[PDB]
């Protein structure tokens, strides 16, 4: 909405490009560290998302090994980086926090 | 009886034939290689492993077949 | 202070001449075995 909020968004696009997982065809959520909440969120994913996730990780490990990167056109565009794990992971933490509120009284 | 019938029904593929397009098979290069179609949704795995064999005419197809018999075949319904 | 001087320079040449033969050779051994992975091709075929 704002000139400086377009600048936070352009600095975020800068960082995204500097992080460079997109160069390996990865999405942001592919790159997350696997904790207990995370493991459960992966577990809770539908078939199509899990299978795509597996392939994207597979592809990037293959590139990592051969020390290559994808052609520029095949990089994950910041605008279309689908945050597929978000609602799943938010729900797992929601559930944990409740259990923890219950374990308090 | 058979030769009579072949002249009776198959004659009429002569007049003039072949000449312009003579198609003989070129040999096929065998490659030591692997194809792996991972599918964990299928209950049992299927594996086919093979080396290059010599072909129809070769006299030592007989000896290979004897060794293939020694190894043989199995199935879970076999009594043995 | 260093009586071994002459001997260490001698075996040192032998060390360098051996490594110059062995380094590319062990590299080629590793590169041979690893070519199975380096040239491997992936295809993803999800259902309809």
């Amino acid at each position: 909405v704002s000139a400086s909020s377009r600048w936070l968004e352009g600095i975020r696009k800068w960082y995204y490009n500097a992080a460079g997982f997109n160069k390996l065809g990865l999405m942001r959520d592919d790159t997350i560290h696997e904790n207990d909440d995370v493991k459960e969120a992966i577990r809770r994913l539908p078939e199509n998302l899990y299978d795509d996730r597996v392939f994207r990780i597979k592809r990037a490990l293959d590139l990592s090994m051969r020390q290559q990167i994808l052609p520029k056109e095949q990089w994950t565009k910041y605008e279309e980086d689908k945050s597929y794990l978000e609602p799943y992971l938010k729900e797992v933490i929601r559930e944990r926090k409740e259990r923890e509120e219950w374990a308090k009284k | 009886q058979l030769l009579d019938l072949a002249q009776k029904h198959f004659s009429g593929l002569s007049g003039t034939y072949d000449e312009d397009a003579v198609p003989t098979l070129s040999p096929c290069r065998f490659t030591g290689s692997q194809i792996c179609h991972r599918e964990d949704g299928l209950p049992l795995a299927h594996v086919a492993i093979a080396v290059e064999g010599p072909g129809w005419a070769h006299p030592d197809n007989v000896a290979l077949q004897v060794a293939n018999a020694i190894i043989g075949h199995y199935d879970c319904t076999y009594g043995g | 202070a260093e009586p071994e001087h002459d001997h260490r320079k001698r075996m040192g040449l032998k060390m360098l001449l051996m490594m110059g033969l062995l380094l590319p050779l062990v590299y080629a051994m590793k590169r041979h075995k690893w070519s199975v992975l380096k040239s491997r091709k992936l295809a993803y075929r999800p259902p309809k």
